[PDB]
């Protein structure tokens, strides 16, 4: 009432894993942007 | 026109720009688009151009 912290690592390792995974949706991985609009609301299919 | 070793830069505002009477005016020898192909000029909104 005034220690669960085996319990709580693995509730953390699980939601930081799940954020990196969203965050990489914001990447380019070398292309000219993130966003499949903006390759296509912008390019030829080619 | 304006040399080439001082070029001039106008900056295209705020406006309605139609780059179809460009695209189709077959008036030009070279008309050659690099970060989007030409159709889709008429369909984008920017900052400056």
């Amino acid at each position: 009432s005034s220690a669960l912290g085996k319990l709580q690592d693995v509730v953390n390792q699980n939601a930081q894993a799940l954020n990196t995974l969203v965050k990489q949706l914001s990447s380019n991985f070398g292309a000219i942007s993130s966003v499949l609009n903006d390759i296509l609301s912008r390019l030829d299919p080619p | 026109f304006a040399s080439v070793y001082a070029w001039n830069r106008k900056r295209i505002s705020n406006c309605v720009a139609d780059y179809s009477v460009l695209y189709n005016s077959a008036s030009f020898s070279t008309f050659k688009c690099y970060g989007v192909s030409p159709t889709k000029l008429n369909d984008l909104c920017f900052t400056n151009v």
